[PDB]
């Protein structure tokens, strides 16, 4: 597998695609703003349990409109993007999100899809604070348009410190109403232990305790992957969804890799033992 | 029929081609005077 | 403290979904991958060199080269050059001064090998 490698400042070039992971991918950023905007263009190896997926959402004046799509032949990703691809305007739903806090306050909007496979999302991505030295830049709320991985439905992850939501349906404004805050949805009643880190310091018997699940996730999870700039090891513990219980969901949360997640039911039977 | 200066600001109109509204250019819908129009 | 190289007092955002893709969050009369270009000005300050902003033939009419274009790229001043941002050359075919010419300029294909040509910009003066 060779691909294509190429920065948003358009420098290109073709890597063997990386080893063990075997698809190249594209990415497209689209800033627009009023009349005008601004396309970002990613190419480059991934690996394999990615996929084809859309967001896209309003804040304020603006519109974000991510995708990246995938495929897995010796050099593919090749080429451009994609007369008329929106001869229409399909499902509506309301969206915002945090970069200008159009969604902490209320200040939502109607936003229509631009193909027919789109539902509304909603998603929300918690850190507790620092990690390499201030984590993640994701906005914290997003909702808007979009297919997202295992979407039908809902999936949640939380623990000691992270909270990763996805709402996601196919109905008209489905994703409309109150954004959530967690400490704010109820104790189902379930315990699950926590932590994040290595099974040595980050993840020891020391470190690991219990947390009182809240909302649909009520099964205790145990993950364990390779993280990125690829320092394997990574494990994870906490509260989620059944629908995070299958399938590597919680991949994209964590930035982890081929990965096993062990989960179940009784409060506490989620420790290291 | 096109043409944006059929009135230019009533909105996205479901049974017509090219749209007049503030979004035609995101939904790439747009007619070609819409800039000039009603944005000169 | 700050992070990824937004400029003019860019946000930056990412996006777990999309393989971390990072980008500028721009504020006002600033766009550009960077925020690197004010889309406000509408002349140069002496010189040039630190003219931003749009802008894009020379004094004949005739269309710059995109900086990061293959001819271009076989000139000194192109987009893919460490120092391209600082110098404010990208992914556009904007007029710009690196290299301390009276005036803003730019390449323009005019015969094979393409020229520099002082730009279509006005100073503020
Ligand atoms: C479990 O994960 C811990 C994650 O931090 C890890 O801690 C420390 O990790 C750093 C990684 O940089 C190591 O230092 C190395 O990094 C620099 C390059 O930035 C090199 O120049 C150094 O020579 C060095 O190789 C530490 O060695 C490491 N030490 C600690 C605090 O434990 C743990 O080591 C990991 N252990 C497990 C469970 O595998
Ligand atoms: C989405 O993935 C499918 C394979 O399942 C592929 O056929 C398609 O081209 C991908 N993306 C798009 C929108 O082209
Ligand atoms: C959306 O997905 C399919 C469409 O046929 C359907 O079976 C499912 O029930 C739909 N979800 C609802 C009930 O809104």
């Amino acid at each position: 597998l060779r691909c294509m490698q190429c920065k948003t400042n358009g420098d290109c070039r073709v890597e063997e695609c990386a080893l063990g992971q075997d698809l190249c991918r594209t990415t497209i950023v689209r800033l627009w703003e009023e009349g005008e905007e601004l396309e970002l263009v990613e190419k480059s190896c991934t690996h394999s349990e990615k996929t084809n997926r859309t967001l896209s959402y309003r804040t304020g004046l603006k519109i974000t409109s991510l995708t990246e799509v995938v495929c897995g032949l010796d050099l593919c990703n090749q080429g451009n993007s994609g007369v008329t691809y929106s001869r229409s305007r399909y499902l509506e739903c309301i969206s915002c999100g945090s970069s200008d806090m159009s969604c902490e306050r209320g200040r939502h909007q109607s936003l229509q899809c631009r193909s027919p496979e789109e539902q509304c999302l909603d998603v929300v991505t918690h850190w507790i604070q620092e990690g390499e030295e201030g984590r993640p830049k994701d906005d914290r709320h997003l909702r808007g348009c979009g297919y997202l991985p295992g979407c039908p439905g809902s999936n949640g992850f939380h623990n000691n410190d992270t909270f990763h939501f996805l709402k996601c349906c196919n109905t008209t404004k489905c994703n409309e109403g109150p954004i959530l805050e967690l400490e704010n949805l109820p104790q189902n009643g379930r315990q699950c232990y926590s932590c994040k880190g290595n099974s040595t310091h980050g993840c020891s018997s020391e470190e690991t305790f219990l947390i009182d699940c809240r909302g649909p996730m009520n099964q205790c999870l145990v993950a364990t992957g390779t993280h990125e700039p690829k320092n394997q090891s990574y494990m994870v513990r906490g509260c989620a969804t059944a629908s995070m219980c299958q399938h590597a969901h919680l991949g994209d949360a964590f930035s982890m890799n081929h990965i096993d997640v062990s989960c179940c039911t009784k409060s506490g039977c989620n420790h290291p033992d | 029929q096109e043409s944006c200066k059929g009135r230019c600001t009533e909105g996205f109109n479901v049974d017509k081609k090219c749209q007049c509204d503030e979004l035609c250019s995101y939904y790439q819908s747009c007619c070609t005077d819409y800039t000039a129009e009603c944005k000169p | 403290p700050s992070n990824c190289d937004c400029l003019n007092g860019g946000t930056c955002v990412s996006n777990k979904y999309f393989s971390n893709i990072h980008w500028c969050n721009c504020p006002k009369k600033f766009g550009g991958q960077h925020c690197e270009i004010d889309k406000s000005k509408t002349c140069y300050e002496g010189n040039g060199h630190f003219y931003r902003g749009k802008a894009s033939t020379d004094t004949m009419g005739r269309p710059c080269l995109p900086w990061n274009s293959a001819t271009v790229l076989q000139q000194t001043y192109h987009a893919h050059r460490s120092d391209a941002l600082q110098l404010g050359l990208g992914k556009h075919n904007y007029c710009r001064n690196p290299d301390n010419r009276r005036r803003p300029w730019c390449y323009v294909q005019v015969g094979l090998k393409p020229l520099v040509q002082e730009c279509m910009v006005h100073d503020c003066a």
